[PDB]
């Protein structure tokens, strides 16, 4: 809920695990990174693309 | 004779089938080949028992 304070969310659209309902899940060993996208690649981050 | 047959999919070939199409839609292609020579199978088994 503390991310929504720097701005909000464009895309939001997930694949698979469902973005709704996060806090009754458990996990470990999180991955995080950083990039760019210029504005019409936003849909290339998916599996499958070219 | 329904090794060749296509199933509901574009081709009955497994190697050629394969460059042809992207993975995220070559692997439900595939599955659907797969159940369906599955059936066939179950079917031709099934005669054999009784």
């Amino acid at each position: 809920s503390v991310l929504y304070n720097f701005a909000p969310f464009f895309a939001f659209k997930c694949y698979g695990v469902s973005p709704t309902k996060l806090n009754d899940l458990c996990f470990t060993n999180v991955y995080a990174d950083s990039f760019v996208i210029r504005g019409n690649e936003v849909s290339q981050i998916a599996p499958g693309q070219t | 004779k329904q090794l060749s047959s296509k199933f509901g999919a574009i081709s009955s070939v497994l190697n050629d089938i394969l460059s042809r199409l992207d993975p995220p839609e070559a692997e439900v292609q595939i599955d659907r080949l797969i159940t369906g020579r599955l059936q066939s199978l179950q079917t031709y088994v099934t005669q054999q028992l009784i």
